[PDB]
């Protein structure tokens, strides 16, 4: 299976 | 920040005259990943050629197979056409029985 | 008994057409298992390897949902990157993006990895740690300071620790047929003249997974390696390997020769003479 800070 | 492909034109399985088998182009080693690919019987571009999907290896070069469904003949002669911005001209190898 | 997985993303621009080109890839070891093409008409991850098959369709949804999102990032990155090395939007270029992990024979994690490159050169990496990050240039740099400040590397280490290896884990149980065998190479010889007093010998293995192998040319028990002409290990197209080895000879010095071949599958090496 695979794997917007202010 | 170019690479040019590596190529190899061989077969599935060992070839036997009327015997159904795959012919492969391999092209490795490539970069960027737009690249051209053409089996050929007797100089002529065989119409049905599927490809695996594009991988890459640990130094981010690019490969994939180019294969077709065939029937290998004893007179038939079968060869790859690569061509790729690094390629002034396209390349072509010969499939050799032995190769 | 080692075992890997491994998801390999590339994002090509193409300017003067519209959205990047996106292609994503999985294997467990060398067997590919999955993949997403933004061309395809599907638009869904979609599987590769019979034993993934037996996955509902909610595994399908969620990779299918996780891609896509990896999809729009890239493209957003792609942008970014171009700005950062003052390239044009009418040049097309590449991000290229490798992760996995390692397990040990048991099952327990060893090693965890995630990699990512710009027009095929390095760009950003994940140290061993799994805590720090190397930049390779000045603008991967900025990329750095924004991943530090973001805490990225604790989000990719919970994975590459936790979900990467309970499903590899699920994946080796699930197809132990495949995955965990080991076929032996099938070999032999072949023998040209190529003027009056020398030949060609060349060494063949076929039919082998995994695709680790070894072939080495001895003359009189002494291992050559000046004269030894060898090709990239070829996948065949059916989930098995190619390779082989030459050596040109003097003729009639073939019986001097013997070529080595090592594999997982093989008890012990075998050594091949023209005979």
């Amino acid at each position: 299976a695979i794997m917007y800070p202010k | 920040i170019q690479r040019t492909p590596k190529i190899q034109v061989y077969s599935r399985h060992p070839a036997e005259n009327g015997k159904s088998n795959f012919l492969n182009c391999y092209v490795s080693g490539f970069h960027p990943s737009d690249i051209e690919v053409d089996l050929l019987k007797n100089g002529e571009r065989i119409e049905k050629v599927e490809h695996s999907d594009l991988s890459f290896s640990k130094d981010w070069s690019f490969y994939l197979l180019y294969y077709t469904e065939f029937t290998p003949t004893e007179k038939d002669e079968y060869a790859c056409r690569v061509n790729h911005v690094t390629l002034s001209q396209p390349k072509i190898v010969k499939w050799d029985r032995d190769m | 008994g080692s075992h890997s997985m491994r998801y390999f993303y590339t994002s090509v621009s193409r300017p003067g057409r519209g959205e990047p080109r996106f292609i994503a890839v999985g294997y467990v070891d060398d067997t590919q298992f999955v993949r997403f093409d933004s061309d395809a008409a599907s638009q869904r991850m979609e599987p590769r390897a019979p034993w993934i098959e037996q996955e509902g369709p909610e595994y399908w949804d969620q990779e299918t949902r996780n891609v896509k999102a990896q999809s729009q990032t890239d493209r957003v990155d792609l942008g970014t990157l171009r700005g950062y090395y003052n390239q044009s939007e009418d040049g097309s270029h590449t991000i290229q993006i490798m992760y996995g992990c390692d397990v040990g024979p048991d099952g327990r994690f060893l090693r965890g990895y995630r990699q990512d490159a710009y027009d095929g050169k390095d760009y950003i990496a994940l140290n061993e740690d799994l805590r720090s990050w190397t930049a390779a240039d000045m603008a991967a740099q900025i990329t750095k300071r924004k991943w530090e400040a973001a805490h990225a590397a604790e989000q990719q280490r919970a994975y590459l620790e936790g979900r990467c290896v309970e499903w590899l884990r699920r994946y080796l149980e699930n197809g132990k047929e495949t995955l965990q065998r080991t076929d032996p190479p099938k070999t032999h010889m072949t023998h040209h003249p190529i003027s009056d007093h020398e030949a060609t010998l060349r060494c063949w293995a076929l039919g082998f997974y995994p695709a680790e192998i070894t072939l080495t040319w001895q003359r009189d028990g002494e291992d050559q390696t000046q004269d030894t002409e060898l090709v990239e290990t070829r996948p065949a197209g059916d989930g098995t390997f190619q390779k082989w080895a030459a050596v040109v000879v003097p003729s009639g010095e073939e019986q001097r020769y013997t070529c080595h071949v090592q594999h997982e599958g093989l008890p012990k090496p075998l050594t091949l003479r023209w005979e």
